[PDB]
């Protein structure tokens, strides 16, 4: 519990009915949680953190070459960006490669995906963080977050995250 | 589920992994068998497989398992399964799905080899969607 961690209780009882089908597999907040503040590289090697982010909801994904199911959404994240993302709502794809800072550019490069930049931590502690506080089980791991660095829900696997399902609980739970 | 009760199931499905798919058999609607390997040439989709592990929603469903060749890990972190499937021996769980939709796996954290990914591809129907389901499954999977 962090008291500054409730509304985005109340966001996830709200959306809830809209965690289904290609994205049923989320799991709603029902406990205030307050997220590690993740750090990560820009596409530049410049050191972000989470609370950079602070303002808007977020979808963090954390992804990586070696993944199948994580690479091969990248497109639909991609696309959510493209759709949704403004002065409420980002996408946050943190690449957690370890060895060969290239194949990951290479591999949005040659998928022809702009919109997502290239967050990277090429330690893979970003992983690690979210191990700890039960919230990365595998891989990919998505979380939903708002504006105050909170979680609204959990994805533990890839999901459609530009099909209609998708769009409606991200716009339900931005604004 | 109250963890000091013995589940009931409404309906029992066998998964068999082999290098490198599930395959699902349903012994209580007909016996029939599919292969569920991941899709291609769907487009505009970007994941999944052609042949879906099907079940109804707020129904008790038993898994049993079991491995062809080797040790196969079938995990699916929204409905709590993480069980073996073991060569030579049937392996069970029970699970419930409160939501419907699609259910996908995931690679473990350990990075993993070379063509070696087998995707579990879990579809969650409401009661007649499942009855269609299956009366159109035992034709197509005979």
């Amino acid at each position: 519990g962090d008291p500054a961690c409730r509304a985005a209780v109340a966001t996830a009882q709200k959306i809830a009915p809209l965690a289904h089908g290609e994205v049923a597999a989320l799991t709603m907040a029902s406990a205030p949680l307050k997220l590690p503040d993740l750090a990560f590289e820009d596409a530049d090697g410049k050191p972000k953190k989470l609370s950079d982010f602070r303002g808007k909801t977020l979808l963090v994904n954390l992804w990586a070459t070696w993944c199948v199911p994580s690479r091969k959404e990248m497109p639909a994240l991609d696309e959510l960006q493209g759709k949704l993302s403004g002065p409420n709502f980002e996408v946050v794809a943190i690449n957690i490669d370890t060895r060969d800072p290239e194949k990951p550019k290479t591999f949005l490069k040659e998928a022809n995906l702009t919109r997502l930049g290239y967050f990277n931590d090429q330690k893979a502690k970003v992983f690690q963080d979210l191990k700890a506080i039960g919230r990365a089980l595998g891989m990919p791991t998505s979380v939903l977050v708002d504006p105050q660095g909170c979680e609204i829900a959990t994805i533990a696997g890839p999901a459609e995250w530009a099909s209609e399902d998708a769009l409606k609980l991200i716009r339900a739970a931005t604004g | 589920f109250l963890e000091l009760d013995v589940p009931k199931a409404d309906l029992t499905i066998k998964a068999t992994g082999k290098q490198w798919y599930w395959s699902y058999a349903y012994p209580d609607n007909g016996k029939f068998e599919f292969d569920s390997l991941m899709a291609q040439d769907k487009q505009p989709r970007l994941l999944g497989v052609d042949n879906e592990m099907v079940v109804p929603v707020n129904k008790v469903i038993r898994v049993q398992v079991t491995g062809a060749d080797v040790i196969h890990a079938f995990a699916l972190p929204a409905f709590g399964v993480k069980i073996d499937a073991i060569p030579g021996r049937l392996n069970e769980t029970w699970f419930k799905a409160a939501k419907t939709g699609m259910f996908y796996g995931q690679c473990s954290e350990l990075s993993g080899k070379d063509h070696a990914f087998m995707p579990i591809a879990i579809r969650v129907v409401e009661d007649k969607e499942f009855a269609s389901w299956v009366e159109t499954a035992k034709k197509k999977f005979a």
